[PDB]
RNA sequence: GAUCGGGCAGCAAUGCAGAUCAAAAGGAAAACUUCAAACUGGACUGAGGGGCCUAAGGGCGAUUUUGUCAAAAUGGCUUCUA
RNA sequence: AUUUUUGGUAAGCAGAACUGGCGAUGAGGGAUGAACCUAACGUUGAGAUAAGGCGCCCAAAUGCACGCUCAUCAGAUACCAC
RNA sequence: UAAGUCAGAAUCCAUGCUGGAAAGCAAUGUCUAAGUGUGAUGAUAAACGAAAAAAAAUAAAAAUUAAGUUCGAAAGGUAGAGCGGGGAAGAGCGAAAAAGCUUGACCUUAACUGCUAAUCGUAAUUCCAAAUUAUCAUCUACGUAAAUCUUUUGUAGACGACUU
């Protein structure tokens, strides 16, 4: 089969952790959603929840593996979040897509 | 969308003709509401309420390990529970059919799934 | 050539503002990256002419530094709403605003028939 | 950034500019591929800028000129060079920055077809005031003996040449279906679209 | 970041002067007395940064100083119509790196805060000046047969026509941008 | 009603149109400062394991529900990578 | 080191005064570096900062407005490299 | 001289010349036993439309201020249908890194119709494409071309290397 029928999740990039020319906060990493450009619509995403999918050998008959985390925070005025994630994300990751999905919708 | 439980989950039922998406325990969290309205006239939710989907699980101890399958009774018990809701769904599937039936492309809109295209912003969008 | 100037009474469409998207005339010129602005919808600013756009309407009733009631007749009887309301501008303009309310179910229908206007064009007859 | 490939024109594009956005690009895993950099502007007179890209001619290892510094005198790798300078190229991060980037001089062949993009805030035109001095790259590496010119020019006229052919063919078939667009049955269709807010 | 009142809604377009008037008196403070009251008019961006201006100036004008007085009040002046263009004589003292200059100066603006604005960035740009260093002697509102410089008699026509030559391209908002694009602009 | 000019007129003498200031009589509104009242989305955290306490309202510093988990799964080790 | 100081043409020279500091001291900023700028250190998460920055290497504006500048030797700033 | 133009150096860049293991590229000779052999497990700084070909000009024009576009986009099934999609051979054209375009046996698929979806139990990557290639195991073929050492030359040589 051809591709995958519907995705629901955003491309994000992973940009890299917060940091300061010396230093560098790894527990936040940085994304920049895609066609997401100012603030307020990076606000949009605030609670969402956020995958890193990667491959690898087999485990529990899965040839994939997950990292999952939440969006929390705009950085910086175009479009930039900070994540979060469970095992903050291995830094190979940098160059790479993640999913922004739209599960958290609350009243 | 049908009625909302008291346990608070959605109640749900893609026309299972049309969608496949039979009759559903859904979390209001996961889903998107879309300015789409269907009239259900046949409203027969009264009928269904939380106790209506339980299951009956396997024993999972800790001298079979959390080793666990169904058995025969448990099969049986399964199967009569399935066959119940294949009827009662035609219940409230069949006005149903019929309401969306009677809206254009209510049927195909209904039978499709919801992709983002590149171009899209689910931030500024409008359902 | 250079038809189009800014000058004392010139229709100008407000870009980059609060006011984006909205008509104006210009009663002054102050200085040379600075024009004074006024119409019905917005209130009477003093902008810099980069975020401002020459519209091709130039009303020549307009005088220097006219009253912001006077103006906003002179603007009703030149029908700054009629002309550029035709334009291939605000044509598209509307069209756009049109695409941004929908919903699901007009969007897979603007598929379908689209679609249509694909697979059906044969129908020669 | 998230299509798959870019493929940039540097026509009418300055260097410094053209260079970093393409860099950041790079950094956060855009695949470039940058074109015509023959093509590329320079801020200067073409005299102040040979007098630069003679003044880097001066600089060498010593004692063995044969390790170290190559000065590359074609605008493909003048523009390389212009890009490695703004990534941590020695980092095997940037290592990959560096190997996503690929660029060539007049438009090779896989790259007839696939549509050719520009950075807008890269263009003379857009950045340079009208009046002020300019270089094109392809006369620098004119001055410093890239000897290319002349084929690429006449390279680039045969492939105008074929442009011609597409557009004329995508031009007349395009406007017959756009005039059977508003015949009768599909008329109709074009309404209901119209009505549909089009 | 206070505003005053009469500034534009967009911070960037102006800057943060506004025009005050100092009024104090001789510290004594005998009551039934008529008071010798010293007032003057002040270009700050505070009420504070108005006192200083006030006692600076006061104390190379009088004898005073501040332990020898008392402040009476300081009270922001606004420009009558904001309707209108006018052009702005102000007269300067500043202090470049071999000595202190007196000029005069002419702005086109709605407002005399702009007019003192305009002539901050200017003297900052052209002259180097420093804020601190500049003294305004006397500011006036310019009657048309008394407008003398070019830059300002530049404007008076209402045949007054700018093409607009070329045109930068500046997306509307933050949501439009993109770095890259399938086709080139136009200027016009 | 009074001034003015970066108007149209008019050959001039003069008029039409402005802009600024503005009498008594009326209308209708914006920006700033201060001080208040209230709505909705996020992130990080949950230290402690009582029946005592009261301004009679509560306080004393997270609870509820549900899902998955037998396989090296989780945690770790050696080596390597960023 | 700031300020004040004497001998000396002068010195990253030789001497003195007050307060610090460096030695005995790490962290961020001055690319770099004992005595400069912020700031004084138990293990750890969040938030908002100082000094300094936000075209790329680099976190953050190719922000929004002003004045001035074309160098066939432009310019790019405290202690600092004349 | 500010735009704009000529002349013009033992200078500069080229031309000529020597290197050229640039972990660059091309043309060509022969060979690669046996199959467009299969199986399992894997890796690729990045698959889920990661969609998209005018050329030129920014003091142009009769006229259009933003790819702020356009096209595609239905069930990761089955049975029919068949708008449409993809293409053997051979014959055409195509060279800047020949990437492919035409025709074409045939291969296939969308509306529409019937089954099939539910018990994957209110989420946990939606594990499937394309281009590459590693390892282990195996079936068929037990062949073909060439090189090197043990010789030879002295147009070369410390030894390797080189000409023959
Ligand atoms: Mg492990
Ligand atoms: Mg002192
Ligand atoms: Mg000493
Ligand atoms: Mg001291
Ligand atoms: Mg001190
Ligand atoms: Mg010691
Ligand atoms: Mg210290
Ligand atoms: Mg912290
Ligand atoms: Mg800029
Ligand atoms: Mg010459
Ligand atoms: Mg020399």
């Amino acid at each position: 089969s051809p591709v995958a029928p519907t995705r629901l999740w955003v491309k994000a990039a992973f940009t890299g952790f917060r940091r300061s020319k010396h230093t560098q906060n790894s527990n936040q990493a940085l994304l920049k959603l895609q066609n997401v450009n100012t603030k307020e619509d990076v606000a949009f995403y605030q609670g969402k929840r956020v995958v890193y999918i990667y491959k690898g050998q087999k485990k529990n008959g899965s040839n994939y593996r997950t990292i999952w985390g939440r969006i929390g925070k705009a950085h910086g005025n175009n479009g930039v979040a900070v994540a979060r994630f469970a095992h903050n994300l291995p830094p190979q990751a940098i160059g790479s897509v993640l999913r922004v999905m739209l599960y958290p919708n609350r009243a | 969308f049908l009625k909302q439980l008291k346990s608070g989950l959605l109640l749900v039922t893609g026309p299972y003709k049309v969608n496949g998406v039979p009759l559903k325990r859904v979390n209001q969290a996961y889903t998107l509401s879309t300015s789409t309205k269907v009239d259900l006239t046949g409203v027969n939710t009264a009928k269904f309420e939380d106790d209506y989907f339980g299951r009956e699980k396997a024993r999972k101890n800790h001298k079979n390990l959390f080793k666990a399958e169904l058995t025969e009774e448990q099969k049986k018990k399964e199967t009569e529970r399935k066959n119940a809701r294949k009827q009662d769904q035609q219940a409230v599937d069949t006005p149903l059919l019929a309401a969306v039936k009677k809206v254009e492309f209510l049927k195909n809109y209904l039978a499709s799934k919801f992709t983002l295209n590149n171009n899209d912003r689910p931030h500024e969008m409008k359902f | 050539v250079f038809n189009k100037f800014v000058q004392v009474g010139r229709v100008v469409y407000i870009n980059y503002g609060a006011d984006k998207g909205k008509l104006a005339v210009i009663v002054n010129i102050i200085n040379q990256n600075r024009i004074l602005i006024d119409g019905e919808h917005i209130v009477r600013q003093v902008i810099p002419i980069r975020r401002v756009h020459l519209t091709k309407f130039q009303i020549d009733n307009v005088e220097l530094n006219q009253r912001t009631v006077l103006l906003k007749k002179k603007i009703a009887k030149f029908d700054l709403t009629k002309k550029y309301a035709e334009t291939s501008f605000a044509k598209k303009q509307a069209i756009k605003t049109k695409r941004a309310n929908l919903g699901d179910f007009d969007r897979f229908r603007v598929m379908v028939l689209k679609k249509k206007l694909a697979r059906t064009s044969a129908k020669s007859k | 950034m998230f299509d798959k490939l870019v493929v940039i024109d540097a026509k009418g594009h300055l260097l410094g500019r053209l260079a970093s956005y393409v860099a950041k690009e790079l950094l956060s895993g855009q695949r470039i591929v940058v074109v015509r950099t023959e093509a590329i502007n320079i801020s200067g007179s073409l005299f102040r800028n040979r007098v630069k890209f003679s003044e880097f001619l001066n600089k060498w290892m010593n004692h063995n000129p044969r390790r170290g510094v190559q000065h590359f005198r074609a605008p493909s790798r003048i523009f390389w060079r212009a890009v490695r300078g703004m990534l941590p190229h020695k980092t095997p991060k940037g290592a990959a920055a560096l190997e996503r980037l690929k660029i060539f001089e007049g438009i090779p062949t896989p790259y007839d077809r696939v549509k050719k993009q520009v950075v807008v805030d890269a263009l003379k035109v857009q950045r340079l005031r009208n009046s002020r001095p300019v270089c094109k790259l392809g006369d620098l590496s004119a001055s410093v003996g890239w000897g290319k010119q002349t084929l690429i020019e006449k390279l680039e006229e045969k492939r105008r040449a074929r442009a011609k052919t597409y557009h004329d063919k995508k031009v007349k078939q395009a406007d017959a279906r756009k005039k059977e667009l508003a015949a009768p049955a599909l008329k109709a269709i074009k309404d209901k679209l119209a009505q549909f807010g089009y | 970041v206070r505003k005053a009142a009469q500034e534009p809604k967009d911070d960037t377009l102006q800057m943060k002067v506004r025009q005050y008037v100092v009024s104090a008196a001789r510290l004594p403070i005998e009551q039934g007395t008529k008071p010798e009251i010293l007032q003057m008019r002040v270009f700050a961006r505070d009420e504070v940064h108005a006192k200083t201006k006030f006692w600076y100036n006061m104390r190379k004008l009088n004898k005073i100083k501040r332990s020898q007085g008392r402040i009476l009040s300081v009270n922001e002046i606004y420009e009558k119509s904001l309707n209108t263009v006018k052009t702005y004589g102000i007269v300067l003292k500043y202090q470049s790196r071999t000595a202190i200059h007196n000029m005069y100066k002419e702005y086109r603006d709605v407002s005399l805060n702009g007019a003192v604005s305009q002539l901050i960035q200017d003297m900052a740009g052209n002259h180097r000046a420093q804020p601190d260093t500049i003294q305004i002697i006397r500011t006036a509102t310019l009657e048309p047969k008394d407008i003398k410089r070019p830059a300002t008699l530049a404007m008076r026509n209402a045949a007054l026509k700018f093409p607009i030559v070329k045109t930068i391209h500046r997306p509307s908002e933050k949501k439009y941008r993109t770095v890259y694009k399938a086709t080139r602009p136009t200027t016009f």
